[PDB]
């Protein structure tokens, strides 16, 4: 029951929004794909 | 089959459960948006071709065709496609993951979970890895792998 629907180009905006954080972590991956937090 | 970046949508309503990529013929998504399930593309079903839980990829009709990566320097662009929304483009720097097996880049960008396969981009407009698995570090700051299959 899973379609899927054309949603745009892949394209570099110029002048586009920008926002967010640039966190270094350290991380762990485990089997199932998921991160964790490690110290 | 055009190339470009889709809505994954399931079937009462109709609801957008991820993104993916479609690049040389090959629709590109992340493991949990799909968990490998078949899709139908106009009166056309894609099937699964390739999958790995660990990376949480698929690809669909062909082996994975996305390999541009992060430089680790430059802005990167997050192509998000959220429910309801038209795809708009978010620039940020990204972060690291750091693993036992090397640096990961990662956006620290927190969108709806129907966003999740949304391609991450660099100054090319080369899809650099997908959106949508990641870590919360405080609060529900959400962090994205940028998250890159191998061709």
């Amino acid at each position: 029951d899973m379609y899927i629907e054309r949603a745009g180009d892949i394209t570099w905006e110029k002048d586009a929004e920008v926002t967010g954080n640039s966190p270094r972590l350290d991380v762990a991956l485990d089997e199932s794909g998921d991160f964790s937090l490690v110290e | 089959t055009t190339d470009g970046v889709y809505r994954v949508m399931t079937r009462l309503g109709s609801t957008q459960v991820g993104v993916g990529v479609m690049q040389e013929g090959v629709f590109h998504t992340m493991w949990h948006v799909t968990k490998g399930a078949a899709l139908r593309s106009g009166e056309g079903r894609l099937d699964p071709y390739w999958g790995d839980v660990k990376q949480d990829l698929v690809s669909y009709c062909g082996p994975w065709k996305l390999d541009a990566a992060w430089d680790g320097l430059s802005e990167v662009q997050l192509l998000a496609v959220p429910p309801g929304e038209r795809a708009k483009n978010i620039q940020t720097l990204p972060g690291i993951f750091k693993t036992k097996d090397g640096d990961i880049g990662a956006v620290a960008l927190d969108y709806p979970a129907g966003t999740s396969g949304s391609p991450i981009l660099d100054k090319s407009g080369r899809v650099i890895g997908l959106y949508g698995n990641g870590v919360v570090i405080k609060n529900g700051s959400y962090v994205s792998a940028i998250t890159q299959g191998k061709r």
